[PDB]
């Protein structure tokens, strides 16, 4: 109109949500529960020797 | 009743005692040899992870 142009209003976006990048250390000690258990039950037998002679 | 036989007989046991001992100090020995080897084993691969 005349020499001005006009433009739209722009729509805005209500909210916004922050999910930040973390660093992966990717530690292999963790999540190794299963050795600690199989240590647990090492179960060595032993039988007299001279109780059945 | 023989002087010989009663004591050839004593003699037939006076020597499975000493192999069945043998035997059983074998299978013990073994058996605590093969804890030991495990428990190394599961300790080394434990104590790798935390250096780490
Ligand atoms: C939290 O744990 C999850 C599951 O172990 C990790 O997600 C894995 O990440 C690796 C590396 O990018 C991928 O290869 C896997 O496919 C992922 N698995 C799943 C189920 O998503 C995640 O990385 C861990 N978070 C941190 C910060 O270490």
């Amino acid at each position: 109109c005349f020499g001005v142009t006009f433009k739209k209003p722009l729509v805005a976006e209500e909210k916004t949500s922050l999910e930040p990048q973390l660093p992966h250390l990717q530690l292999r000690l963790p999540h190794l529960v299963g050795i600690i258990a199989k240590i647990k039950g090492i179960k060595i037998e032993v039988t007299s020797s001279g109780e059945s002679i | 009743n023989n002087n010989y036989s009663k004591l050839r007989s004593m003699g037939y046991a006076l020597t499975g005692a000493v192999q069945t001992l043998a035997q059983i100090s074998d299978i013990n020995d073994q058996n605590l040899q093969q804890g030991i080897y495990l428990l190394r084993d599961h300790i080394v691969t434990l104590m790798e992870a935390t250096l780490h």
